[PDB]
RNA sequence: UAUCUGGUUGAUCCUGCCAGUAGUCAUAUGCUUGUCUCAAAGAUUAAGCCAUGCAUGUCUAAGUAUAAGCAAUUUAUACAGUGAAACUGCGAAUGGCUCAUUAAAUCAGUUAUCGUUUAUUUGAUAGUUCCUCUACAUGGUAUAACUGUGGUAAUUCUAGAGCUAAUACAUGCUUAAAAUCUCGACCCUUUGGAAGAGAUGUAUUUAUUAGAUAAAAAAUCAAUGUCUUCGGACUCUUUGAUGAUUCAUAAUAACUUUUCGAAUCGCAUGGCCUUGUGCUGGCGAUGGUUCAUUCAAAUUUCUGCCCUAUCAACUUUCGAUGGUAGGAUAGUGGCCUACCAUGGUUUCAACGGGUAACGGGGAAUAAGGGUUCGAUUCCGGAGAGGGAGCCUGAGAAACGGCUACCA
RNA sequence: GGACUUUUACUUUGAAAAAAUUAGAGUGUUCAAAGCAGGCGUAUUGCUCGAAUAUAUUAGCAUGGAAUAAUAGAAUAGGACG
RNA sequence: GCCCGUCGCUAGUACCGAUUGAAUGGCUUAGUGAGGCCUCAGGAUCUGCUAGAGCGGA
């Protein structure tokens, strides 16, 4: 989820294609570039202020959501600009007539501009493949009880 | 699987086609063409299985070399070609002229139609775009694609088309209250009106139905065509107008005209 | 890769091979009907079976339920027409009650001797 | 060859996988042309389905736009300058995306000091007409003006030679010219 | 019986993967390669034979070679190659110059000559006359109906 | 179609298993065998080894005939019937076979492509082409078959010499009008003008711009275009699809070992007037760039597998989880590389081991709940003695294709 | 007039659902297993019914219900409405 | 009456066991390493354009 002051990497970051000239003097030194997600999810504030960069963004980045929208409780922060959802679920075997506790265990990639911990339920929807195990991205967050 | 399959098996044959179990390994394989092919109906279907013209596949050639076959307005050589819903098949010699239509079992049905109503058919717009140099486009079911339509023409609207040169005429847009042709799924041969369509943002919008007799049923929007205006269906229905009886409504007609 | 053709057995054995009062029974509808083995017999003790299952779970539906009654004439209307089920014992509680006999009394074996024609089973 | 399928990877879990088929085509990988900077060789690369592609491994003179300006011209490719990626390309002198090489100037001095009517960072009235009117836009950057001196500018590659078979940037400007400049030094 | 192969150098067999329009393989189906061994190309006394083409000759007749000359098979058969061979012009109609070869039955000599190809004909010229009037007949009715919808557009946004 | 019965005691009631009983798409075997219909069949053991033969080739009116082929008889003096061989094109990546591998894999149901390639089919789509005299009434070589000279015990081995074609190969002409953009000789000084020179098909690469619009109204700096009661008036200011995009589409400046833009073929022989081999002209074929469609493909979401803890920790040398950049791919992506973090899985059983394990549709048994089975007719997967490599091509990591190692 | 599940589980209806096979409708293959055939009439140029229907929900999607069973909220007010 | 265990005979089953005992299949360390592909080169022999000398192409 943390994010460095802009530019450490050593290669520069932008977005791309978003160009501000310096032959025109400006108020806001950088041009940002955002874009609605749809599916009612509302482009937080943080996404619109930021000078944050990542182009996995699901808003200001070149991902989009298209597919399943799952809710999980979020497991573990601890990576940087991804987590860990924990999605519950009880299992039905018919024999026994009963239920069985499963879960599993869901990498997704959190964007600058929210800012997560473990607890918080976390709305997540399916993006395409960003790194090897992360098919979905934070979209909605909802609050922790303790 | 190193490339494209070249062999239906019989018994994986679309069970529309009504191909009987014994008699072969195999099922006529629609070429590529105007119609996706588990929803097409290869021309030697439609002449030896359907028409009783042709005995042989051999036949059925001999027929269509001849070139007394045409689709949609022209002569179509290819056994397997895949004729669909609302091509034409006109036989010049014999004067005989159809179109391809659903029964209310699912079926592609033998439809006799005027051999004026041959000069034009519907198609259902997929896609409208706008194409290179600036110029839209409009893309029907049966994979005719038209440049410069109405600009009141959108996705889900029907078509009307001449056949001789292209050339949309008129339309219909699709909204409540249209006659609707339902081209799929349990309902598929079913005709009526519409209600209501409830949508649904990220796929799948359900379009609800009412027949003529009060029925309701619902299918998907991919599987709604849109025919006409109400009890104005702009082409020839077959018989019985995709009522959809009962099983027991069934045997009642079945046993009321047999006897007497 | 041709199409399978599919196939069904006809009859049934009885659970408890050797009981006299059954083995005898047998043998009395072998004698009166002119049958040649406990098979054709056990073919028609099967068809029952079938029928009665059919029957039986279409009596656990409710009366006017669609499937209850469009299986249940045409079930009814099968049993009539070939002379099993009498010209009214039409209702699915009398096909219950129906057995072998009923069926076995309407083999065109029988028929031949019934009217005329035979004079005996066997002859038939 | 280099195979690019994701089968042969441990899983998440950490555990080994045990092989299932062998490798196809569709999920073929390529070597990498590692493209320098001499007389232009570029040869093709028959890829799926019909296709070419173009690896270009010797190039010089490519295309540059001036973003500010609004034009393009083909210059030289004196050298590459920085990387993000790797250093040895920076030793190696190899022109890939995100490259931040130096280029000739003498086409954008050229292009400036007949448009604009102006020098660089020392009649025939119908060009003294545009020249006037055009002025108060003839001012850029002084860390840009202050390369044109030397006769080289920094530019950094968009294009993907290894693909395109063309070596094409954009001289650096604006924040990101900064940035470049200060990892320089 | 192994050929020899030019410029491998070596004065022996090696073995080698050839290709397409290369001497001593004719591939047996596209994209195949095949190894096969393949003779040098500097002589030994291992050669069975030694093929050699007379580059300028000596003094004396060579009995069976400088003495008896044999024909070529074919003459000429594209328009240009006709014109080539006798030397004509470009509206020197080939046609008439071209060679005939006489074949009897039994009892009929009947006389049989080449088709022409690229010959300039009547056939020909119609088709290019079809082709630039399709084209420019399309370009004209490719403006027509892109006029009308403009204004279709404007009445539209009228209506 | 909800059933039992025999065996422990001198006897008795239990516990409890052994025995009997019934089916088996379940295989073998033994003894017996007349008719009709139907028909599984070298899976189990040895995805062990194979003699021989066969299983993949293909021509229309319509790419190439100087067969020293055949028949003809043309109207025939360019060619014209038929037609071997060979070129060229296409197919051989379909089928058929088997179940070895494979246990989060495959597979099923369900998604995804705003994450891509797609011969072909079907529908669309092309006036722009080194013009610092130049064939466009049509450019150029080069080969096969063939002829003849040869090598080898031997093969669908081929050398060297001579001929000759194309829808092979290699080249290369072009057609209206306008408008808009730079440069600018000169008009002369003013709200100041412009002759004429170039550039502009399509595609390729990059940068830049537009693609608007959730309710309104002014101010200025710069640039700039259209009216003029000639002072300034200013115009009600033209814009698609999606839940969503940097989308479709368009503009600017350029870039390119410059993609495509018919030197192709068959039937017809009509019409104009200056009658010239003039000009024009019909129905088809085969091509050709882009787009769509169709037949597909490749990844992909969600949930779901048998026995085992006498497998409890596993994963990161040598990529393990993630970030950035690049490279690569058709494309996403640790697919790979550089740098940087230290993550990722696990008693809700990870990881490992076993399977006499390909998955599924389905099969047997028939109160119900269940138990057992599914090599095998359909779908999907995998392989072609074992591995790996790769050529051609839209498509193969092919095996009745090649290369190599092992056997 | 169109749009609240705080967040679920649960339950209803529906869509989307290959054929074969299973259940089952129709049909005298001479019966039957089967098959998807066929049935009338002058048999002189014909007419015509069929090739239903039911059925996994584990999971997903759409949906009606809010009992049961969980769950979130104002307490150092940092609460709600304006 | 029942009834236990050593000892002794016969047959069958597994077990411990020197033998660094053996076999087959998977995964491997390290050294070596076939082959094609990419790439730097090489240029047998052929060709184009501007007696000559020159600039390219396969
Ligand atoms: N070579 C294999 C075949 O050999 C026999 O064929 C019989 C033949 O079956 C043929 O095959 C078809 C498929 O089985 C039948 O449907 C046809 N009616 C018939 O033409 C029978 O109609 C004859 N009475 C006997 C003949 N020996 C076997 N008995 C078949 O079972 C078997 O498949
Ligand atoms: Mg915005
Ligand atoms: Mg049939
Ligand atoms: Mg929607
Ligand atoms: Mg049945
Ligand atoms: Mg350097
Ligand atoms: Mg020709
Ligand atoms: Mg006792
Ligand atoms: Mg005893
Ligand atoms: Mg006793
Ligand atoms: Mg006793
Ligand atoms: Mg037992
Ligand atoms: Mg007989
Ligand atoms: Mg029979
Ligand atoms: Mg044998
Ligand atoms: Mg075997
Ligand atoms: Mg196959
Ligand atoms: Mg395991
Ligand atoms: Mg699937
Ligand atoms: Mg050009
Ligand atoms: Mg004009
Ligand atoms: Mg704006
Ligand atoms: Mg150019
Ligand atoms: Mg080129
Ligand atoms: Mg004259
Ligand atoms: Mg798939
Ligand atoms: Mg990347
Ligand atoms: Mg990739
Ligand atoms: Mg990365
Ligand atoms: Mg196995
Ligand atoms: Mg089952
Ligand atoms: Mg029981
Ligand atoms: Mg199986
Ligand atoms: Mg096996
Ligand atoms: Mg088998
Ligand atoms: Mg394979
Ligand atoms: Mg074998
Ligand atoms: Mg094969
Ligand atoms: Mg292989
Ligand atoms: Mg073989
Ligand atoms: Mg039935
Ligand atoms: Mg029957
Ligand atoms: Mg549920
Ligand atoms: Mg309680
Ligand atoms: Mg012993
Ligand atoms: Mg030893």
């Amino acid at each position: 989820s943390t994010e460095l002051t802009v530019q450490s990497e050593r290669a520069f970051q932008k977005q791309p294609h978003i160009f501000n000239n310096p032959k025109v003097k400006t108020s806001k030194r950088t041009k940002r570039w955002y874009k609605n997600a749809g599916l009612g999810f509302k482009t937080p504030k943080t996404a619109i202020e930021g000078s944050y960069i990542d182009k996995k963004c699901p808003f200001t980045g070149l991902v989009s959501i298209r597919g399943k929208i799952l809710t999980g409780t979020v497991v573990s922060t601890k990576m940087h600009r991804t987590i860990v959802i924990r999605r519950a679920y009880l299992h039905y075997i018919p024999k026994y007539n009963r239920y069985e506790k499963r879960h599993k265990n869901v990498p997704v990639h959190v964007s600058p501009a929210f800012r997560v911990q473990v607890g918080d339920i976390v709305t997540v929807g399916q993006c395409r493949p960003i790194s090897k195990t992360v098919r979905f991205n934070v979209v909605k967050v909802s609050a922790a009880a303790g | 699987a190193r490339g494209p399959k070249k062999h239906l098996k019989r018994l994986a044959a679309p069970h529309h086609w009504l191909l009987d179990k014994l008699s072969g390994c195999y099922a006529p394989r629609p070429s590529a063409g105007p119609h996706k092919l588990r929803e097409s109906l290869p021309l030697i279907v439609f002449l030896r299985n359907r028409l009783k013209y042709a005995l042989n596949g051999r036949e059925v050639k001999a027929i269509l070399m001849q070139r007394h076959v045409k689709v949609d307005g022209k002569v179509r050589t290819d056994t397997t070609y895949p004729a669909g819903f609302m091509d034409v098949i006109t036989l010049d010699a014999t004067n005989e002229n159809f179109r391809l239509v659903y029964d209310v079992k699912g079926r592609f049905a033998v439809h006799r139609i005027t051999d004026e109503e041959a000069s034009y058919k519907l198609g259902k717009v997929k896609k409208v775009q706008l194409g290179k140099k600036g110029v839209p486009y409009v893309v029907t079911h049966d994979g005719r694609t038209i440049r410069y339509p109405d600009p009141n023409i959108k996705v889900n609207d029907t078509v009307k088309i001449d056949l001789a040169s292209g050339k949309i005429t008129d339309f219909i847009k699709f909204d409540a209250g249209k006659l609707v042709y339902v081209t799929g799924g349990r309902n598929l041969g079913r005709i009526g009106t519409i209600v209501h369509k409830e949508r649904h943002d990220g796929g799948f919008d359900l379009v609800h139905i009412k027949d003529s007799l009060d029925n309701t049923f619902v299918t998907r929007l991919n599987n709604v065509f849109v025919i006409g205006e109400q009890g104005k269906p702009y082409i020839s229905l077959p018989k019985g107008k995709g009522i959809k009886l009962s099983i027991a409504e069934e045997r009642d007609r079945r046993r009321a005209q047999q006897g007497l | 890769p041709r199409a399978p053709r599919t196939y069904s057995k006809t009859y049934s054995t009885p659970k408890r091979p050797y009981e006299s009062s059954r083995l005898d029974a047998e043998l009395k509808l072998a004698g009166e009907f002119g049958l040649k083995n406990k098979k054709e017999i056990y073919r028609i003790s099967f068809q029952l079976s079938k029928i009665r299952r059919a029957a039986r779970d279409l009596l656990t539906r409710d009366e006017k339920d669609p499937k209850r009654l469009f299986e249940g004439n045409a079930l009814i209307r099968r049993l009539v027409r070939v002379g099993v089920l009498s010209e009214d014992k039409k209702k699915l509680d009398y096909v219950l009650a129906l057995k072998v006999e009923d069926f076995l009394e309407r083999r065109l074996q029988t028929q031949v001797y019934k009217l005329g024609l035979a004079k005996s089973v066997h002859h038939a | 060859g280099i195979s690019r399928d994701s089968r042969h990877k441990r899983s998440a879990t950490g555990a080994k996988r045990a092989q299932f088929r062998k490798k196809r085509k569709f999920e073929l990988g390529r070597q990498p042309a590692n493209t320098k900077i001499g007389a232009k060789r570029i040869h093709s690369v028959r890829t799926r389905g019909g296709n070419k592609k173009y690896r270009a491994l010797r190039i010089e003179t490519g295309n540059f736009s001036w973003a500010s300006e609004g034009i393009s011209k083909k210059t030289r490719i004196a050298g590459v300058v920085y990387h993000p990626s790797n250093n040895e390309l920076v030793r190696t002198n190899t022109l890939t995306k995100a490259a931040i090489v130096q280029i000739d100037a003498t086409p954008f001095r050229q292009w400036f000091e007949a448009h604009y009517g102006q020098t660089l960072g020392k009649k025939s009235k119908n060009a003294e007409r545009k020249w006037a009117a055009r002025a108060a836009s003839a001012k850029i950057e002084s860390s840009v003006e202050s390369q044109f001196s030397a006769g080289r500018l920094y530019a950094c590659i968009s294009s993907r030679p290894g693909q395109s078979g063309r070596c094409d940037g954009y001289i650096l400007e604006g924040e990101e010219l900064a940035f470049y400049l200060r990892r320089l030094t | 019986g192994f050929p020899m192969k030019q410029g491998v150098l070596l004065p022996t067999r090696i073995k080698l993967l050839l290709t397409k329009n290369v001497s001593c393989y004719r591939p047996r189906r596209d994209g195949e390669r095949k190894r096969k061994s393949v003779r040098g190309a500097i002589v030994g006394p291992d050669l069975a034979v030694l093929a050699l083409v007379i580059v300028k000759k000596g003094e004396q007749e060579l009995e069976g070679l400088t003495d008896t000359t044999v024909p070529k098979r074919l003459g000429p058969k594209r328009a240009n190659n006709i014109r080539k061979f006798f030397g004509l012009s470009k509206e020197d109609d080939v046609r008439d110059f071209v060679i005939r070869r006489e074949v009897t039955k039994g009892e009929k000599t009947y006389t049989k000559a080449p088709k022409i190809q690229r010959l300039v004909t009547p056939q020909r010229l119609q088709r290019k006359r079809h082709q630039r009037a399709l084209k420019v007949r399309n370009a004209q009715a490719q403006r027509e109906a892109a006029a009308e919808y403009a204004q279709l557009l404007a009445k539209r946004l009228s209506e």
